[PDB]
């Protein structure tokens, strides 16, 4: 979560980044003191 | 058509957040408020 929520640089969005993700655990309640999100939306899953 | 019942067992809950944090306050939503502050039922009828 954090080279990919807290990198120095992105990318502009016509040379858009993608990164593969494996062998890890998606912990995420890592983030609630981090990252403060004005947009989160997901498709296809529920949150909970 | 608020403007034509009447309403049974009203209460009104007050809290202040964090501007990002309001779209927590929904059904079925996730993140720190949602999670450990405030919590609303999946079948919820009334106004946010
Ligand atoms: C949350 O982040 C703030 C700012 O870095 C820090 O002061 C605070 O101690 C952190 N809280 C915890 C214990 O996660
Ligand atoms: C993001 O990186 C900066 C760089 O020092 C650090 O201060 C900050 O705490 C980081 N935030 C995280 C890891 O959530």
């Amino acid at each position: 979560f954090g080279e990919v929520f807290n990198a120095t640089r992105f990318a502009s969005v016509y040379a858009w980044n993608r990164k593969r993700i494996s062998n890890c655990v998606a912990d995420y309640s890592v983030l609630y003191n981090s990252t403060s999100f004005s947009t989160f939306k997901c498709y296809g899953v529920s949150p909970t | 058509k608020l403007n034509d019942l009447c309403f049974t067992n009203v209460y009104a809950d007050s809290f202040v957040i964090r501007g990002d944090e309001v779209r927590q306050i929904a059904p079925g939503q996730t993140g720190k408020i949602a999670d450990y502050n405030y919590k609303l039922p999946d079948d919820f009828t009334g106004c946010v």
